[PDB]
């Protein structure tokens, strides 16, 4: 009662090719739903759409969150990353929750509970790698309020079905804290492969050497000139002089064509087209969004004012609304350092012969909008920011493709298990404060590269400024005044 | 801070290259636009995005930045393209947006 | 079609206080960042200051900053400048500068790229 | 000194006061009324 | 060998989402003010439980081939056609009807993490818009493999 | 497998790096657009089959006899410089199916290939993502007449190649349809259609052609008039011209054995139904021209030839599917390592009088030498 | 080592973006090498 | 007189808290 | 060096000089004088 049950810690320990980040924070966790399970559906909040139908209930337990970069990073430690490393992967976890101090609406409650359990074994809806709001705030001083848990289920319209299944979280064994007891727990990530923080400095179309012709031929003439009858077929040699029709062992990655959008608004079309003319998937009769989809450059060389209509991941800056806020409220994020080995996400695949050709009959070619994997293609994954998220569950399915989420990370069969924490029912007017720490190994892949030249760096602005960036204003709010991708560094391709 | 020659002149027919240098804050950093001011009337937008040109401007005006220094060029020169140019851009260090100095074209 | 007007400009003596509005018509005044430039007799023009779509950003020129106020109406499609100790520097004809872009705020962040793609005809202010 | 005697930083930590009971995504504003108290010893 | 899968998912690919809580992504909700001309802007909006088509998600729903809701679905090898059976496996029929089923049993409890047999896999733009022309789409009548996909194989 | 030959390596560039862009070329188009950089190392490439199922399993590479002339003379105090790179730091340019090679016949004297590479560009121009690399600030042995280099490579395990020719559970593999052409000029269309009718896919903004693509049968049974136009790996005859060669110049490939597994290139992979029918429609239907993986797929690579190349390497990237290059062969993520080789550049009389700037007077010279490749 | 606490990031020395026709550091189309600026040492953050 | 009396040596090895760089240059000198 | 630490300084000198070529023809009996001032 009266002895501290844990401390302090928030560092970064920068040791050979392993970082170990600890982040301590204070939390409030209410009593969300008055202990209650209540069923929740479109129908309660009118169930205007099909396509945004949804049945699952609402739960009182309340879960931490710190699936986003920022709270195991601080901006520096980012900077530090990114710049001096080809990549890097969670390796272990340590997750502790102590300083347990419950209330009553204010007076303290020393005999009461805190219910806190992890589910390993993942029979519980998996909420945490859908990109959430809740996370551990990216400010240590800042003390966060405990997002509630719910789940969804199969529906049919606002209606449930015979196969959809019900979870009841007190059926759940958890440990019970009052004010002296800590929480502790520890986790192992599975083995996945090292997210790639670089800009590749060669393109898949350009891997060839300069000073040489192949030996390899192509078709240059089908026709001698003007006139009759001036069919022929003429081989030139493939060589420097033209790069675009030599023979590659390689082709580029997938794509799924979206729209483009213009940064400049004049330059838009003058109607409304966000869903209208939106690249999306269909799914038992709804039609999903594809946000932000498959890999793919947000823009062509020379065209940065340009951007896919769902292709990036937009975050928001601080004290942004939640609906229709205005084009300088947002930041998004551009995904041109993958345009080497990726397809333009506004551009087509390529072209494909449509017809036979004859006598009678010209040759002609279709666009190829989106193109599935293929034999022979490499592609980069989308990158991960510090404000964005660090691992998915993988879907528990017969087969996957390429796991990897598309939102960013690491996918995962077994990512970190949830945790769950309520207060215990005593109804009396209830809540409860404490400490959260949460400390991450990862393992660091060290760049050898003989690159002559200087690379490109993160790097914080030289000029003067009201503010600095990445930190407190007069008021003493805390605001990420950017994104920051993981690539500037290069290797070859 | 943006720097032109003060006036440049040309016979009708001529090519016509109106450049001014800029610093590392301004010009390299950001994109320079070039404004057209005829004697009575307001300015106009010539050039925007370095090359880029805007709808109903004639394909002669051609404009190009290398390193720190923007140039705007004028080629097949007409009686009528005697005007004020201005070339401007977003300044980091001022924080402010900055015109060039001006540049008179006069044609004989 | 589009068009830019600029009234509010006349003859005033030193250290009196006038405000110079710009009525947009013929677009959506909502979404586009606004500027005012002004240009003294048979002098280079100046960028004086600048303001965000949702008014959120702004921007002076070092000159006028601190004597001058900025504000912006959506609602009336009205772009306004404030002035305040006005010295006889401030003799120019006062442009509204309308810029199309919102690059600067959402796509990048080392450099605004701005440029301006429409122009107001302007009123004079003189001090005497 | 180089090294002189360090900075020994101290402060209250934050007890915040109820919360909304619907989940809200800023950080918490509302804090109780706090202060402490107690012995310093220093010996040289 | 891996073990056949013997269960049906009580969970829809696109609601895996928590529906308490809104996202931290935004997605561009306006472009145009309305009913006037040069009435062009960006708008955009949290993400959240009241719109769930437009959220981000990190998994979409396996490869497809179409079939003729019950004109032969075909693969050419040699010159030679052949009639596509059973095929990639899909959804026999959209929940609601079961009259339906592809030209060529239901496998309905993959319709969670596979797309319909006789639905499009959906939509992609087929061009650039612009002040001049405005966007268009067309439907994506079969899909390879793309990278985040999940599917299940057929039922026993 | 042994191999032996003698080698004649010049002097490129005036040993000098010299930027090299479509700008130094005459600029070309988009498509063609490129900047690099030119070398005065040279390299040796043994990648094609007739320099020596199955597969490879080792390697070793021998480099003796050095000799070197001064312009002739003997110079029995030069060195000649080389180097593997074994942790892939260089742009890797094996695996473009360039020339170069050692000659098949094993008496030939061959000139090796002078090395060069590509990095990034906006057009002629470079971006601050392009990266220069330095041959000389890798560590390189030094040889001179009496010395000689060896060293040996480990191949990285793949598959087999394999050698052979062959409701339902498994269906045919991927397909990206070609254009067809006949070898009887008459029945091609009177138009020109090599660059505006091929198959191409585009990146950043360049469209690159389709060669030679997914593997695919060349042609349907009993056609042998036919040949994919970028399908086929195209072989110049012995003393064949460079540009617009004749059609009995040339030997153009064909890849029927795998038709029994795999689509034909100029066929459509098969076809889909594009609406519901009901009383109101008809069903219709649609071509598919290009199709992904499917579950069920099977496939065959594109068969190895005596002028073919043997490996590839597969880039690094995040992800890939089935590596194998398409032009044939066994890819590796380590496949065996370029060896670069140069002549020590010897200066001829310097001033008397120090003068800072670099020495641009050399004295004119080549080396030649024994190479043997054992796998 | 630089063991620094400071929680915003640092100035750092960064190759540009923009496009150029040669590369700083790197020979030109004629093979001679150069230095485009002087590059100091200083630009992490101490204390006083 | 034919044998080398050394090999080219040029890198960087960076070594935890310290580095080993490595140049080798081809010299004239005159009388 | 200079983006990731605060300080640096040298610790140890190796110096090498090799494959020595005097001069045109070759002149393979001479010789060349070197020397350090410790």
């Amino acid at each position: 009662v009266g002895s501290s049950s844990g401390n302090w810690h928030c560092d970064s320990q920068w040791l050979g090719d392993r970082v170990i980040t600890t982040s301590t924070r204070t939390w409030a966790l209410p009593t969300y739903n008055n202990h209650l399970y209540k069923q929740i559906s479109n129908s309660t909040s009118g169930g205007s759409s099909n396509d945004n139908a949804y049945f699952g209930y609402s739960t009182p337990w309340g879960y931490f969150d710190f699936n986003r970069f920022h709270c195991h990073f601080s901006p520096r430690d980012w900077q530090r990353l990114i710049n001096n490393n080809w990549g890097f992967r969670p390796k272990r976890l340590n997750f502790k929750l102590f300083n347990i101090q419950v209330k009553e609406v204010i007076a303290n409650n020393l005999t009461s509970t805190v219910q806190v359990f992890t589910d390993s074994d993942y029979q519980l809806p998996y909420v945490l790698g859908s990109a959430h709001e809740g996370c551990l705030p990216p400010f240590p001083a800042d003390v966060f309020m405990i997002p509630q848990y719910g789940y969804l289920t199969l529906n049919d319209g606002s209606q449930a079905v015979g196969r959809s299944s019900f979870y009841c979280l007190e059926y759940f064994p958890s440990q019970m804290l009052r004010t002296g007891n800590n929480f502790q727990f520890s986790y192992e990530f599975e083995n996945v492969p090292f997210h790639s923080s670089y800009a590749h400095s060669q393109s898949l179309d350009r891997l060839m050497n300069p000073l040489i012709d192949q030996y390899l031929y192509y078709l240059s003439k089908t026709i001698n000139g003007s006139g009759q009858n001036q069919q022929t077929l003429k081989f030139s040699v493939a060589g420097p002089s033209n790069m675009a029709v030599q023979g590659r062992n390689y082709i580029p990655g997938p794509s799924y064509r979206q729209q483009r959008v213009s940064t400049t608004v004049t330059q838009n079309n003058n109607s409304e087209f966000a869903w209208p003319g939106a690249s999306s998937w269909a799914l038992n009769g709804r039609n999903s969004l594809m946000n932000p989809g498959p890999a793919m450059a947000s823009h062509k060389e020379g065209e940065d004012r340009f951007f896919p209509l769902s292709g990036s991941l937009i975050f928001g800056k601080q004290g942004t609304g939640r609906d229709n806020v205005d084009a300088d409220k947002v930041m998004i994020t551009n995904e041109e350092e993958i345009k080497t080995t990726n397809p333009v996400a506004t551009e087509s695949y390529g072209q494909v012969a449509t017809n036979h050709q004859s006598a009678q009959a010209q040759a002609q070619t279709g666009w190829v909008q989106n193109q599935g994997i293929l034999p022979g293609m490499v592609w980069q994954d989308r990158d991960v920011y510090l404000q964005g998220p660090i691992w998915a569950k993988i879907p528990h399915t017969d087969g996957n493709f390429h796991p990897s989420p598309l939102m960013g990370g690491f996918g995962m069969k077994h990512p970190p298990p949830q945790i769950l924490i309520k207060n215990t029912p005593v109804f009396i007017t209830q809540y409860s404060t404490g400490q959260v720490s949460v400390e991450i190994e990862w393992e660091l892949q060290k760049e050898n590269s003989k690159r002559w030249n200087p690379e490109i760096q993160y790097t914080s602005n030289y000029y003067k400024s009201n503010n600095v960036e990445f930190a407190v204003n007069t008021e003493g709010v805390y605001s990420e005044p950017r994104p920051i991708g993981t690539r500037y560094l290069t290797r070859n391709l | 801070v943006l720097t032109q020659p003060p006036s440049v002149s040309a016979a009708p027919g001529q090519m016509v290259t109106i450049s001014c240098s800029g610093s590392s804050s301004n010009i390299g950093n950001d994109y320079i636009s070039w404004y057209q001011q005829l004697p009575g009337t307001a300015p106009k937008l010539l050039i925007y995005d370095n090359n880029e040109r805007p709808s109903g401007i004639p394909d002669r005006f051609s404009g190009s930045k290398s390193g720190t220094s923007a140039t705007l060029g004028i080629t097949g020169v007409q009686t009528g393209d005697e005007a004020d140019y201005y070339c401007g851009t977003w300044d980091s260090s001022l924080s402010a947006w900055v015109f060039g100095e001006g540049t008179k074209l006069t044609v004989v | 079609e589009v068009q830019l007007v600029e009234s509010g400009g006349g003859l005033v003596k030193p250290g009196g206080s006038p405000r110079l509005s710009c009525a947009a018509s013929g677009f959506n005044f909502g979404s586009y960042s606004m500027n005012w430039v002004r240009q003294a007799p048979g002098k280079g023009l100046e960028w004086v200051s600048s303001i965000s779509s949702s008014s959120s950003y702004i921007y002076y020129a070092d000159s006028v900053k601190g004597r001058f106020t900025i504000s912006r109406d959506n609602a009336k499609h009205s772009l306004y400048l404030q002035v305040n100790s006005l010295r006889a520097e401030d003799t120019a004809v006062y442009y509204c500068a309308r810029d199309p872009t919102t690059y600067g705020y959402n796509s990048a962040w080392d450099k605004k790229g701005w440029y301006f793609d429409l122009w107001g005809r302007g009123t004079l202010l003189t001090v005497s | 000194m180089k090294h002189p005697p360090p900075q020994i930083l101290i402060k209250n930590t934050p007890v915040p006061a109820d919360p909304p009971t619907a989940f809200n995504k800023d950080k918490l504003n509302s804090f109780i009324t706090q202060y402490s108290t107690g012995q310093v010893s220093v010996e040289i």
